[PDB]
């Protein structure tokens, strides 16, 4: 209030500052003395907010009002207590957050200036919280509460004391201080302190409302993320955790709204897919956990629960226990075999009743694939052909289950819930494909049987009819289903193509939408299926969904053969101008190869290079991402194949699992000798203004791209291209700049030799860069450039390392922003002998600077 | 068994809380059971899985350290417990129930509790047998150890403790005399002397 | 809790040697076998005793007070030791003598046992920390520890780690007052920190240096004596890798532990004040050099540990700057790295959404 003297602490000494500011502290307390002396002083109806806002503002602005002696200490303790009494009232809830911010940021300030005071304050706060949780225990423990209480900490003799009369008070104060702790964890974290935090978290969790339990769950997550859990705390935590999991299915929706996110966060962070995360855990705990997982599963939980998310956490945990935890840690092996067997029986039992069964995919595939590997291995003892049906009970059970579903649907669409059943068949097919491909160590000498081609034909009959008479109501979901099905089918047939007719037939349903309504051309004339499917096409084409449409288009683009190829290419071009940017992305990501199948293995499509030249930058992002192997497409016949493309490394919400392939030359992938005349149609993407994401994706593709393209050939156009490229380094985007810095390594790994002209353009463009930098004074750009040069040098071989070294050495003669201190040491990857290598040029690097003296 | 022993031990622990009439109910049949299940006759323990007896002795040391010996009312039940302790000392060996050291711990603690009661009760007879048994066991083990003159009081903490307690009661008389309880203190002194005599005579056997 | 049984019966106590407790008891081949059998009998007796554990149920009211996270009193455990100390002696008796390759294995196993015990029991802790007349086990460890470190025996790689896990768990499960019993550690921590030691050992020694630094009379035992000083060893180490396996993740664990140590020491209230900042800068430049290039949001756990370390180091350095205003002078040698990092790390932390008024204030101060 006495703003002038408040600001001008003035003559107030380090010893008298305390007293000079005692009066300001008195004024602030007078403020707090009344507006917040008691809880219901006002109908909260929520002006007082301005008071806490001023507390926070003056905290941020003038530290001396609080700190700089013991008076300052009890002052806060006096203040804090005036707040805690507010954090206990329900009606005051809408301030409790402002209190989570007032208490917070204040411990912060104290940390910034007077750590020791912060440490002692934290110790009092923690002794307080400990008393509170022990009281919670004693309360639900069935012992005395004596609700009239003191909770005597932060004790201030300055001159109301603290008391929680109802579990409203205790729960509220606890949740508030708990949020504060979730903020200040790191500042408070220490060795012996961590066990205390663990103890109070476990107290809350074993005993507390569900809300406080979720809060403490997030808290414990941050704790395990900061310092891991020791043994002393575990047992309690795990008992609580498992009892909670068991209680889940017997839990309410809102209750689920509480436990939903933090529980999944905790489980993912405490049971992560990255291996060696189990060593932190005492096996006994994990065996108990697996027992309770089997129990939850064996109890029909998955149909009983509601949150599709939480089921995702469960499936993730199961995937962990399947693959990343090695048998021999959780328990002996047979116990694990038995458990997983039973849980998989259940995971099977569920599928026909859910609409989205994907989360069942990771673990089901994981078990199928584990057994496949162990089987091909034990029999790798002695080609070696094998059959799968009679091998694993899970496999043939899944098989006959898919059969039961296909059939019960075959009897009537009405007697069957179409979507869940089509989904069951589709997931079984997805698993058949994923496993027949990757499980087959031949792809990694053994071969293995899988689901039946007659069954494939059966379902191919069934799907159209289910659609053909779905009453036009649920059709759309069925389009999505058939999309997924055909996707699995097509991944499979790519691994091993089938008899033509089955492949011929398929091409119809994939082309279904755009056959009837508008084709009316000769492609459908010479096409067989079209005349057969005219009626269903006129029934359906208008119903196809844009996402699903682009899906089908990408699928057809995947459809490889000298089979209706003209028609596939026709529809690909048609959709190339489809008015649907999703469809345009699919169009590019499929034509990139659909054309190399067509003819003219010479250069890129003019049609595409123009279409891409237009807007919908996402199209150009994927355009570069696909260019990455369009280069090799205009090379040896593209030998389509998949990466491991397994589901977990991807987000799992996979649309068209087939959308993971990136092909290669059929054989003899000679030096592409790419004259770069095609890169010009491509590099135009790098106009220095396109969305940085596309430029970054192209910088990424540069890795694969380097080897193919040739550089000595046509020095002129190649050098123009390289200049277009080095237009990157001065790009205003930053991540693109650093990525180009890192990939100049790949480039100069491709370069045949260190010609002079290339070193010449290097020096020219880097001088241009440093000049634009200092003329602009863009230190960020200076750092990007120093890193680009450091990479070019650490990778360069000949006279170039000398040049980048000259540049770094000149940079060493500059102001704070001299990253060289890092680089010119990195180049060692013998400072004295290395100087000797260029001692003579090195000294020259000095002379010009010495022209200053 | 396990079920029966859980019930039995929980019942024992609850005893001191039992009231006069409910006590009356449990009084005779419980002593009868425990005598028919824990008799001095040797080899009657082989029927019993040792862990059961260890759990029993645990709850027994607990009840005794729980102040029962002087709280409880039924002389029948205090006699039964004394009989059980006398069984765990004499009729049963060591090694079957458990290792020795923990056995010594228990018996020493219960003997301390028993030393705690002398001046209180008027009839301490039931208190006698178990003590004499422990003291004979010690005296024997001690002379055999020496056989690899000797005194007692210093050897066993329990002996010296007992003699000190007797002296304490004698002085308590000397100072306040008659107002001090003229009875059951004499009984404590007289049992101290009874044991002095018995274990001077029998525990006898220059060294 | 009761899980002590499961822990003791864990099939491989250490990965390798396939030696469980059973493989310790059933060995008819210091005590002279006049106590081997007796101790084995104590062992299985205590096994039964704990397999009962009526205690740690329905709350165990007695559980509470000091001994942060009160360790559930498992009195049966108290009976295991005479065995364990028999073997720790046959390690000691076999030591102090100018083969042992076998006996030392039983000793490692028994040390793992004692580790689990001290982890989940409180009566054993009261005993050991009690009687100076230290329970023979404590001395059996300490007279070994020097031999655990001074001698780079092929097996001295492990016995040390286990004795350290034991000492540290015992300092954790216990209270603050008894630590003056731990006082004996300081005569041996230096050898425990020699550059000939591997990452996991120095790590435990740091954790324990902290657990002692919580004690009033104990902090100076950090660098009461300015020379050698049980520091500048930690820093010469954190800077110049004396280990070769040196799995970067391990070095991150160690940076993190050293940081938490520095922070506790600074807040609780040598020539060494000077080297610390040099080492922190070397460390930090060791971090910022890693994550920057990867950029974007760190989905990697290693990246998250690194970020936590960087934020904590920044706050720590702000406290430093609050002290020893010559910090710029002592920083002169590395001001290059310092100003080649500080701006980028400030940019980063600003990018972080978990920012703190402390982080912002500090990064601005520099």
């Amino acid at each position: 209030s006495m703003i002038p003297a408040l600001r001008e602490l003035g003559s107030a000494t380090p010893e008298e500052y305390n007293t000079v500011v005692q009066k300001p502290r008195q004024i602030l307390c007078q403020f707090i003395d009344r507006i917040l002396t008691d809880v219901n002083v006002v109908a909260v109806e929520l002006t007082s907010v301005m008071l806490l806002d001023f507390i926070q503002h003056i905290m941020k602005s003038s530290p001396l009002m609080f700190v700089n002696k013991g008076s300052c200490i009890e002052f806060s303790n006096w203040i804090i207590t005036r707040l805690l009494r507010i954090a206990a009232t329900p009606s005051c809830h809408l301030l409790h957050k402002k209190i989570c911010e007032v208490i917070c940021s204040l411990l912060f300030l104290f940390k910034s200036k007077s750590p020791a005071i912060f440490g002692v304050l934290t110790k009092e706060l923690l002794q307080l919280f400990e008393d509170l949780v022990y009281l919670h225990r004693r309360n639900v423990m069935g012992h005395a509460v004596e609700w009239p209480v003191v909770m005597s900490r932060f004790l201030s003799q300055l001159d109301a004391p603290l008391q929680l009369m109802s579990m409203q008070n205790l729960e509220f104060i606890e949740v508030t201080l708990l949020m504060v702790l979730t903020r200040i964890i790191a500042i408070v974290f220490f060795r012996r302190q961590e066990l205390l935090l663990w103890q109070i978290g476990c107290v809350l969790l074993e005993y507390g409302s569900p809300k406080i339990k979720s809060l403490a769950i997030s808290f414990l997550t941050e704790l395990f993320q900061l310092g891991g859990l020791p043994a002393q705390p575990a047992s309690t935590f795990f008992s609580s955790f498992l009892e909670l999991l068991k209680h889940l299915v017997e839990m309410d929706t809102d209750q689920l709204k509480l436990y939903e996110e933090p529980l999944s966060k905790l489980i993912k962070t405490l049971f992560p897919f990255e291996a060696e995360a189990y060593r932190n855990i005492e096996p006994v705990y994990l065996n108990m956990l697996l027992e309770k997982l089997c129990v939850m599963f064996e109890d029909g939980v998955l149909m009983r629960l509601k949150s599709d998310l939480l089921k995702a956490a469960l499936c993730h945990l199961l995937q962990y226990f399947l693959k990343f935890v090695p048998a021999g840690y959780e328990s002996a092996l047979q116990v694990r075999k038995v458990y997983v067997r039973n849980i998989c029986k259940a995971l099977l039992d569920v599928l026909g009743i859910e609409v989205d069964a994907e989360y069942l995919l990771g673990p089901l595939y994981a078990a199928l694939k584990m057994e496949s590997m162990e089987i091909i291995e034990e029999i790798q003892c002695q080609i070696k052909h094998v059959d799968m049906n009679q091998k694993s009970i899970l496999w043939s059970a899944l098989k006959q289950k898919a059969e039961s579903l296909q059939i019960s649907l075959e009897y009537s669409g009405l007697k069957n819930p179409v979507i869940e059943m089509l989904e069951g068949i589709a997931v079984v097919l997805q698993l058949t494909a994923l496993c027949t491909v990757h499980c087959s160590h031949q792809n990694m000498s053994v071969v293995i049987t899988w689901m039946s081609l007659d069954f494939y034909t059966k379902v191919l009959k069934s799907c159209r009819s289910l659609l053909e008479s779905v009453q036009k109501l649920d059709l759309e979901a069925t389009i999505d289903k058939v999309v997924k099905i055909y996707d699995a089918l097509i991944y499979m047939q790519v691994n091993s193509s089938f008899e033509d007719h089955i492949l011929e037939d398929l091409c119809g349903m994939l082309s279904l939408p755009w056959i009837y309504s508008h084709s009316d051309d000769g492609c459908l004339k010479l096409t067989t299926f079209a005349a057969n499917l005219l009626t269903l096409s006129c029934r359906i084409s208008d119903s196809y969904s844009p996402q699903a449409q682009s899906r089908c288009v990408f699928l057809l683009t995947l459809f490889p053969r000298r089979i209706f190829l003209e028609w596939r290419t026709a529809v690909y071009n048609w959709a190339l101008q489809s008015s649907h940017e999703v469809i345009r992305a699919s169009c590019v990501s499929g034509f990139f190869i659909l054309l190399q199948q067509q003819n003219s293995c010479n250069r890129v499509p003019k049609i595409l290079i123009d279409k891409v030249k237009d807007d919908s930058d996402i199209v150009k992002k994927e355009f570069a991402s696909i260019l990455g192997q369009l280069v090799c497409t205009l090379h040896g016949m593209f030998y389509l194949t998949s990466s491991l493309t397994e589901p977990f490394s991807e987000h799992g919400h996979v649309d068209l699992f087939c959308r993971n392939l990136k092909a290669t030359s059929q054989h003899e992938c000679s030096s592409s000798q790419l004259k770069a005349s095609v890169c010009k149609p491509f590099l135009f993407l790098l106009k220095k203004k396109i969305p940085s994401p596309v430029k970054l994706a192209f910088i990424d593709n540069l890795h694969h791209l380097c080897k193919h393209l040739d550089f000595r050939e046509d020095e002129t156009d190649v050098k123009a291209v390289l200049g277009t490229l080095l237009n990157l380094m001065e790009d205003p985007d930053k991540d693109v700049r650093v990525a180009f810095s890192g990939n100049i390594k790949h480039i100069l790994e491709s370069l045949d030799s260190e010609d002079g002209f290339i070193k010449e353009l290097f020096v020219l463009r880097m001088k241009e860069a440093y000049t634009h930098a200092q003329i602009s004074r863009n230190n960020e750009l200076k750092d990007t450039l120093i890193l680009t040069t450091g990479d070019i040098g650490r990778a360069a071989k000949g006279d170039l390392v000398p040049f980048a070294l000259l540049h770094l050495l000149h940079c060493l003669l500059s102001k704070s922003a001299s990253v060289s201190g890092a680089a010119y040491t990195e180049i060692r990857a013998k400072l004295q002998s290395f100087f000797s290598q260029y001692k003579k040029p090195i000294c020259q690097f000095l002379v010009e600077s010495l022209h200053s003296s | 068994a396990s079920t029966f022993f859980s019930s039995f031990l929980e019942l024992l622990k609850h005893l001191v809380e039992m009231d006069t009439d409910q006590l009356k109910l449990y009084e005779e049949p419980l002593s009868k059971l425990i005598k028919t299940l824990f008799p001095f006759e040797a080899e009657a323990y082989r029927n019993i899985e040792p862990v059961y007896l260890n759990m029993l002795l645990e709850k027994l040391c607990v009840m005794f350290e729980d102040g029962v010996l002087m709280r409880l009312k039924s002389d029948l039940l205090k006699a039964a417990l004394c009989h059980l302790l006398q069984y765990f000392l004499k009729f049963v060996p060591a090694g079957y129930e458990s290792a020795l050291q923990v056995r010594k711990v228990y018996v020493r603690n219960i003997c301390k509790a028993l030393l705690d009661v002398l001046g209180i009760e008027v009839d301490a007879e039931y208190l006698l047998g178990p003590l004499y048994a422990a003291l004979k066991m010690e005296s024997m083990e001690i002379i055999e150890e020496i056989q690899c003159h000797v005194d007692m009081n210093q050897k066993s903490i329990l002996w010296s403790a007992l003699k000190q307690k007797a002296e304490s009661l004698q002085i308590s008389l000397e100072y306040s005399g008659l107002k001090n309880p003229v009875i059951e203190m004499l009984e404590g002194i007289a049992v101290v002397l009874q044991l002095t005599a018995l274990c001077t005579v029998h525990c006898s056997h220059p060294s | 809790g009761s899980i002590l049984i499961n822990l003791l019966l864990k099939q491989p106590l250490i990965p390798g040697s396939s030696l469980s407790l059973c493989h310790l008891l059933s060995s008819s081949s210091s005590f002279s076998l006049s106590a081997l059998r007796e101790a084995q009998n104590l062992a299985f007796t205590g096994l039964n005793l704990v397999a009962r554990n009526e205690c740690s149920r329905d709350g165990d009211p007695a559980e509470g007070g000091r001994r942060a996270f009160p360790l559930c009193q498992l009195p049966g455990a108290v009976h295991f030791l005479p065995l364990v100390q028999f073997f720790i002696g046959l390690h000691c008796q076999a030591l102090q003598d100018l083969s042992v390759c076998i006996l030392e294995g039983f000793s490692v196993t028994a040390l793992s046992i004692l580790q689990h015990l001290v982890c989940h029991s409180g009566a054993v802790v009261s005993l050991l920390l009690s009687g100076q007349g230290q329970h023979p086990l404590l001395k059996m460890l300490l007279h070994l520890l020097a031999f655990s470190s001074a001698a780079t025996g092929h097996l001295q790689a492990s016995v040390l780690t286990q004795c350290l896990k034991v000492l540290v768990k015992l300092a954790e499960n216990t209270s603050c007052d008894f630590l003056p019993r731990f006082q004996c550690v300081f005569q041996v921590l230096p050898k425990c920190l020699s550059p000939e030691t591997p990452l996991p050992s120095v790590l435990l020694a740091v954790e324990l240096l902290s657990l002692l630094a919580d004690h009033d009379q104990l902090a100076p035992q950090l660098c009461s004596h300015s020379e050698g000083c049980l520091l500048l060893l930690l820093y010469m180490y954190i800077t110049s890798r004396p280990d070769r396996v040196a799995l970067e993740t391990q070095w991150l664990q160690l940076e993190q532990e050293v940081v938490w140590l520095l922070a506790k020491l600074g807040v609780q209230s040598c020539q060494c004040n000077v080297e610390v900042v040099r080492a922190l800068t070397v460390m930090l430049h060791r971090q910022w050099l890693t994550v920057r290039r990867a950029g974007g949001p760190p989905r990697t756990d290693q990246q998250r540990r690194t970020v936590r370390c960087l934020r904590d180091t920044v706050l720590l350095l702000h406290g430093l700057s609050q002290k020893d205003k010559l910090f710029m002078m002592h920083c002169v040698e590395v001001l290059h790295q310092f100003d080649q990092v500080m701006p980028g790390v400030s940019m980063l932390i600003r990018g972080l959404p978990d920012v703190t008024d402390c982080e912002e204030a500090a990064l601005d101060d520099l």
